[PDB]
Formats: C-alpha cells, structure tokens, sequence
C-alpha cells in the first residue's frame, strides 16, 4: 500500500481514444458494404498495409 | 514573494493527457487476464524498447507454438489477423495467424504477458509494448530464458552481417545444407588438429577452460594462394559446429563502428563461430583497432573466429590471431575424396575417378568443379565423358 | 540513484508512485548494452525517491506526447544548503563507484563513447612475468603517485601528473602489465580507445572525462595510431597540465 | 464576385491562439512593476533572443550582486531555485540562488526588467525570454552598457575558441596565474620594443591613434627554433596585458567559416589580445583568405594579434603581419632569470645558480625546467642536487 | 621445455600451454617437443 501522487479520478468520457471513433465506424461500414454486395464475411488484415507491390497491382 | 499567475483551475483541468486511455486500457488488460488465470499481472514496461523477446513473441505466434496464449484483442474494429509477409526480406515468409498489434498474448507457465496497444498520432497506426508479469521473480527467469531461446534458434541458421553506410546490417538464412564433419575436404592432420580446438569449445563440457585456466576465446586465420577454395572450405568447417553460426562481410564501408556493432551482436550468440569473409578487404585504418578487439585490454571472450586471406602479412603483422595454417591446393589423396563427394561417380567408375584424380595434378578444387561440369554435360548431351580429354584441355 | 535502487542501497527511499496505472516495476536488461543486467527493482519513472540523510528527493513524472511516453526529472531539496552539499557530493561518490568498474570511451564519427565495463580476465600484478627490478620499478612509479602524498609536487610548483610508454615486441606483456594495473590500485582506471574517428574534438573529451575521473590512470594502447593531423592537438593537450 | 466561404462565426472563435495566456502574463508583470516601483515597464522584446544582457542577468543573480532584485514569481509551482552546476562544463560551479526561469527581476535605477515565462510545449519545459524598460532612452543606456560590462568581466576571464565541425566552441577560464611584466623572460630589447606597442594600445589614452592617426590594430609573429618556450612566452605576455585575452586554436576543422566566426567574438571584446597558437596548423586553403581578414578592403580594427610559428614562411610569405621577431634559445643573462624565477634558489645557493645558468649553454628554458624536475627530485629524494652531474647527462 | 623455446615470445608460451592441454585432456600424451617445432615451423 504505496501512496498515489494523481488522485485525479477519470470520467468515462476521457477514456476514449484519439481517432478510434472514425476509424472504427469506417472499418465497420466497409464490412457491411462488403457483406450486402457479396454475402461474405470481410475482416482487416492490415490497418496500414506497408507491402506496396500488390497495391501497386 | 508575489505571484504572476494567479489564475485557479477546477479539477477537471488537473487531468492528465492520455492518462484516461491508457489507465483504462491497462486496468482492463490486468482484470482479462486475471479473469482468465486467476493471478494479478502487473505493468513491469510502457513503452518496451526491447525487441529480442518481443521478437520471440511473434515467432511463437507465428509457429504455432503452444507456449504463448491468446488472451484478447483490444480494439474491436483493428486487425484480429496479420502475416510474416515482407516483400523487403529475401525469402518471403506468407504465414497468416492473429494479430500482434491489437492482441493480449500471455506465457501462462512463465507468468509474463504481452500487449501491442494501437493508437493513432501524425496518421500512422503505432503502438505501446506493454509488458507484464505476475512477480518479480517470474519476470526475471523470463528475462534470463530468452538469450539461450535465442541461442537454439541460431543454431537452426546462419546469420549474416553486411556492414553498409549507417551500419552493420543482419540477415538471417534456413540452413538448407547440413554439413556433416566427413565432408571437409582439407588436409587431414591439420583437421585433425583445429578440431581438436572447435571440439573442446563447442562440442564437449567447458570445464576444461577452467580446469587449465584458459580463455574461452579463439581466433584462427587460413592463407594460401587464390583458387585454393578457403571461403568453400571455412562454409564447410562453420556448417559442421552445432553452435550459431555468423557471418561478417568486410565492405568498404566497414569502420570501427561496424566492427563493435558486429561483435556486439556476434558475442549475443556466444558461443558461437564468426566467419570472417576475405579479411584482405578490411580498410588499413581500422586494422589497428580491429586487433585490439581482438586481444586488446578491454577484449571479451565467448566467440570462435576463423578468417581467410590471401596476404597474411597485410593483416596481421607477426600473431595476434593464435594460429595461421596454409591451404595448399590438393594432393591426389584430397582430390579423390572431392570427386567421389562432388557427384563424379555418377559417370565415371571406380577405376576412371582413381585414374582421374592421377591426372589432375596441380588442380585447385575450383577447377576440379569447372571439370565436373563439364564432363557432366557431356555426359548429359552425348553419353561420353572425355575426361581423358578435356583435363588436357584445361591445362592449356 | 538508479544504481542505488538497482543495488538495493539502503539510502534513498522509495516514497510514493505518481500513477496508479502506469509501471510500479522495471528492470535493468538492456539488450543494447555488452553486460546483461537482470536486476527487477521498482519502477524510477512514475516514482518518487528521497534521500532523507541528504534533503533530497527525486521524482520522474510521465506523461503523455506525440504517442510516446515520455517524463520530467524533477529534483526537491530541503533547503539550499543542503542542496548545495549534495551536488558536491557527486564527484566523489563517483569516484569510488569508478573505482570498481573501468571506463572506456571510444572515439565514434559524432565524438566518442563512454561504456563502463568489469575486465574479462582479471590479472594479478604476480601473473605478470618480467624482469623484478623493471617490475618493480613501473608498480612503484604507479603506487608512489596514488597513495604517498605530494608534499613534493606542492614544495616545488611541479603539475602533479606522470606519463609512462610501454613499448617492444609484441606478444610480451604490455598490455597484460596494463590489465595488472586495473585490478591493484585504488583509484579509477580508464582506457582511451583510439580510431579512426579520433579528432581534435574527441581529444577533448577523453581529456576532460578523464580529468573529472582524477586522480585516476588514463590508458592510451597503441597510442602509435593516432592520426598524424591531431598529433600536435593531443601535445597541446596534454600539456593543460593546470587542469 | 461570390465567396465559396459563407460560415459566419460567433466572435469567441476570433480569439488568438495563445493571446490569452500570453496577455494575461504581461499585464501581471507590469502591474507588479508598478506596485513596487511605481513606474510603468513596457514590453521591449516578447521572446529575446539577444543572450549577453541575459547571460550578465544569470551572472549577477548567481553572483549575489545587488544590482537585479527578485520581483515576482511567475508560476507559484514552478521552480524558485536553480542552481549553475552543469555537468558538461569545465569548472563545475555549485552556487545555489533564485530561479531564473519562473521569475522576475528588474535593474531599478537602470529601469529594465527581466521575465523568464515557463511554457510546456512537447513536453519539454520552455521559456520566452521577455524584456521590459520604463522608456525609451532607458532601454538605450541599457543596451550600451552591456559590451562594457562584458569587457570587464572577461579582463578576469581567459577565453579559448577552439574550431571543431560545426564551428568554434568557446570556453571561458579563470585567471589562476597572474603574470607581471618582470616575470616575461626574454630578450629584453625586444621585449621593450613589443611593450611600446602593447602600452600604447592597452594601458595608456587612446588619444595616440587619433594624432598620428594611425590605425588600432597590430599583429605581431614570434617564431624561432622548436623548443625554445614559444608558447609559453606568449601566453606570459598576454597575461600582463589589462584587457581580455583569447587564443584561438587551430585545428584539423579550422575553415573560413570558423575564422570569421572567432575574429568576430573577439572583436566583440575590443580592445582585446587574441593569441593564435602555432598558426603553422592552419590549412593551406584558408591561408589566404586568413590574411585578407587581417589586411584586406573590409578588415576590422581592436585587436592586438600574437602568433607563433616554427616555420614563417609557410603562413605569410614576405609582409602582412607588422613586425616579426625572432626568438632564439636564451643566453646565459636569460637563463639566470629563468632559474631564479622556475625555483631553483630553493635548493641551491646564489653562487650555484651563477655557476649553473653558465654550464647550460644551449639550453631550451624546456630543458632548464627538465632540469629542474630532476635536481629537485634528488634533492627532494636524497637532500643532495648533482647540478654538475645531470648537466652532462643532458647533453650526451 | 624452457631451454628448447629460446626466442619464444610469451603469447607463443600461452599457445603453446593451450594446444598441450588440450592434446593432454583429449589424449593423455602431451607431445610437448613435437609442438614447440610445429610452432616454429
Ligand atoms: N609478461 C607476461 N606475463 C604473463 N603473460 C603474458 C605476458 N606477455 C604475454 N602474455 C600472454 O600473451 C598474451 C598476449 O600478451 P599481451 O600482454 O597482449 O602482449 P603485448 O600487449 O605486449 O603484445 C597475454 O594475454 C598473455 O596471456
């Protein structure tokens, strides 16, 4: 039982975080879009793919 | 005595910046796994600037290995998959398995677990390395086992060093040939006599290096004339030690900055063989310093050296490397045992590959491999071998 | 105070942790550095520690920039006086840690490099084998200089300082007689590794390294290696013979 | 005619950036300038980046000087103390004072005053340096007392520039040996025809220059033999000379650009000795543009130049220097001064001396003071001094 | 064995010391004559 310096006790809202809320609503509309057009499950294999030959495909 | 701000703030401004994130986020890191293990996890590092064993994580996740536990992904909508494939590296790895980044990954036994938390800054995707244990105790022995994990994983490759313009630069290889000890063509008394060294060091108890108080350390070079197939034969020598096996390639941007980084990473292996590539090409102004690595006071210990060189005084005045031995090119003794190894039997019968070795007096190895390809096509185009022939040819 | 706490010194005081989310624990391994350390410890980011005997205390605050995790080294004293008392205390508690570990700097492209290291073989000055008079005669000049006190380099206005050169076919003690050295004297040893980086710049470093490190011996091998454009630079140097 | 922008904005969204911290921190500060000076202070410059007056500031708080008194802090939880000890200077200075960052100080009879306002900006802690005056003419008289200031301060100060990659580096060093004219051994007709000159531009009226109007500048060349105490006697000179002394290095990294730059600082504390060590250093591509700097259409005045050369030719060819002067290996007359002075009286009669400043001709003053080590050791050692005897070993 | 390596540097003794005791730990025989020529050789 060691003291705390920050008693600061954080609201729910401060715990979201930075950019997630576009980037996750993105992701999950193009799930859909891609599941009505095709019936399939699509799930992410790369966030931020650093591999540019098959891009460049 | 006055003060110049004077301003007072509510509380709500005494928040900290990202600390409501990333407190959230490890409160609920420790509460999964301890609702999956019934032990408390604690934070041991934030930001973990160590790769070795985070690079072991993703080899053991890459694998299949048992040993490591998927707890749980972090955020709902990043990647739950990934794979090995870097079109940067030469051989292409196309594993797919879950994901590092995202991922909660736990050594239940070893009581240690990993996080690769995501976040967004400048429109890269990054992440915390986020390391925890369940005590001290278990963290260390973790941190203890991972220099010999790495030191078995060694063994199965060759690693190569290439020293480039801001550094030295590691690749490492799948051995794809197995060398066995009867497959080094060389002179049989002084193989005889340098794997009397390689044996004590790597192949036997190390008690004898302090049983004679001897320093766990060796260096030895090979010379002789061009075409004599030193690189062939130190490949040979190196593919049959059951060690870790280094490369290190003198370039011309090799300096004292690429020769500590090497050892540095070579030592990391210890013990194991380092393979100095043709040490003529080392530029002469950091030849000086290169020998104080070697057997200077502040020298360490722990690594097999084998050099070659085709002008061993350029190198080496006098010796600072313990042992020098000359390779001569074959007696017709080594270039028997050579031809029966290369593949001339396939061809050629017993008596042809005796009579044949007769013939090629003052042969390097080298040229007996540009024979064998040739009588090889022959053979393949027409069912003639002119051995008889074309060692004639060759000569003039 | 990182090697206090890492060497579970009783001396300064762990006190308190500044947030309750982030690292209470952290371990010495670098995979950077040549020695391994495996020390576990509490954490000095997000603690704060105080040497109570001194009126001093430390606290490294985190936070949060740019992604990273970065923090404050924010110092306390008690009162001035005592924060005075502690700064003059630096040197010499770091004196005698230097006295058990050796110092190298190697000269790199920027400047040079400061690893403190333990010698791989340590070697007993009775290991050394050589001529007893010329034996005796080098340990005497390296122990006279330490350990009896210069009332002559103070009667007579002489810069305390001494330099000795080994030299002679190789393979025959010179730097053995060196590692004998590190082991058998109680004050810092430092080992100057030339390159070919070595310049002026980096002359000035090793000189004013060194010199903090004093008394202390400084080791130059191989000092035929120095490049020709800084041997002038390095003879002006040394005779800054008042620092 | 149209405008793409038609978003209308409510006028808290007009507010500046920053403004309303920055505003708020002036107005404190000039209110409590006025609440105990009763004067008005106005903002001379917001973040100043002059650093001589700020650098005399630091001094004179560390100093305990009267002149600047503490005002104000500026932050109630941010520093009130600092102290000089930094780690990577030369001479490690451990006084305990006042803040300077977080702080307020003013010069009241001068009528300027000094903030130091802390900032977090990516997480490092900041300052904008901020200069107040209570007008116009006040602000002046301020500006043009700092240079002679720092022309007192550095009286008590030798200051070397040395020339590295990125350019010269100055380093500031206390006056531990002061060095009166009778102490300058040497030729003494040369030393009375150099001191005319040096008297005329340091310790005299300057009214000279203007009769005769001549311009205020010298540079003169020592050269001679190796080993006969060149640098040494130079550094002897420059210590008698009331009037700050720098002396500029050479090195392998000396370009036209650390040239300029050294010439300027010294010129900066003019009048002013810059002694050049061993100009013979230099390389050969900034020769010319060197002496163009002392000679040339746009060379500068204030500065009294002091070489040494082994090797005259090889730095000015003929003569762009003034004068040149010789110095040869002392006569017997020079080495009784010398022995006196090094200490030799100590043990050694006044007849021992005679006879022993006769027995050394050809003696350097170097080989005199490696004289000196030796008969003190012994008499030191033993209580006996062969003279005598280590004059002859000397010589063979 | 003293006499028989007039010349010999003491890095050569040290080698010689290393390759005798691992012949005598792997062999039982020392062969220190046979050496001291192998080395000037
Ligand atoms: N005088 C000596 N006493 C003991 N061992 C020695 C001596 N000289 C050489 N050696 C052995 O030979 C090795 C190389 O010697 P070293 O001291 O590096 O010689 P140098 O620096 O003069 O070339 C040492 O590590 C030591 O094992």
């Amino acid at each position: 039982n060691i003291p705390f310096i920050y008693q600061y006790e954080e609201k729910e809202n401060e715990r979201a975080a930075a950019g997630y809320g576009t980037f996750g609503y993105l992701i999950t509309r193009i799930e859909e879009t891609l599941y009505d057009q095709y019936g399939v499950f699509y799930e992410l294999y790369a966030s931020d793919d650093p591999n540019t030959e098959y891009w460049e495909l | 005595i006055p003060f110049i701000y004077q301003y007072e703030e509510k509380e709500n401004e005494r928040a900290a910046a990202g600390y409501g994130t990333f407190g959230y986020l490890i409160t609920r890191i420790e509460e999964t796994l301890y609702d999956q293990y019934g032990v408390f996890y604690e934070l041991y590092a934030s930001d973990d600037p160590n790769t070795e064993y985070w690079e072991l994580l993703v080899e053991d996740v890459r694998s299949g290995s048992l040993e490591p536990e998927h707890v749980a992904y972090i955020f709902e909508k990043l990647e739950k998959k990934t794979f090995a494939y870097d079109e940067d590296e030469k051989e292409p790895d196309y594993t797919v398995h879950k994901s590092i980044r995202n991922s909660v990954y736990a050594y239940p036994e070893k009581g240690v677990a990993f996080a690769r938390i995501p976040y967004f800054q400048d429109g890269s995707i990054m992440s915390f390395d986020c390391l925890f244990a369940v005590n001290d105790e278990k963290m260390r022995a973790f941190l203890e086992g991972v220099r010999p994990r790495l030191w078995e994983k060694s063994k199965r490759k060759v690693t190569v060093f290439t020293d480039g313009d801001g550094g030295t630069s590691r690749e490492q290889e799948a051995i794809v040939r197995e060398v066995q000890r009867s497959q080094v063509i060389m002179n049989p008394l002084l193989k005889k006599e340098i794997y009397r060294s390689i044996d004590q060091f790597f192949h036997s108890d190390k008690s004898f290096y302090q049983t004679y108080d001897i320093p766990y350390k060796r260096g030895i070079l090979l010379y002789g004339p061009p075409g004599n197939g030193k690189t062939t034969l130190v490949k040979s020598i190196a593919g049959s030690i059951d060690a870790p096996v280094a490369y290190w390639q003198i370039t011309e941007f090799t300096s004292s900055e690429t020769i500590e980084e090497v050892f540095q990473a070579a030592r990391r292996l210890a013990p194991a063989v380092l393979v100095i590539e043709d040490i003529d090409s080392m530029p002469e102004d950091v030849r000086s310093f290169f020998l104080n690595t070697l057997d200077g006071a502040t020298s360490k210990e722990g690594l097999f050296l084998i050099g070659t060189t085709n002008y061993p005084e350029e190198i080496d005045p006098g010796g600072r490397f313990d042992r020098a031995y000359e390779i001569g090119l074959p007696d017709e003794e080594l270039r028997l045992e050579y031809m029966k190894m290369r593949g001339f039997g396939i061809f050629l019968s017993e008596g042809e590959i005796k009579n044949a070795a007769k013939l090629t007096e003052g042969f390097s190895f080298a040229q007996l491999g540009e024979l064998y390809v040739s009588s090889a096509l022959q053979w393949h185009q027409e069912g003639n071998h002119h051995i008889e022939t074309m060692v004639k040819d060759m000569t003039g």
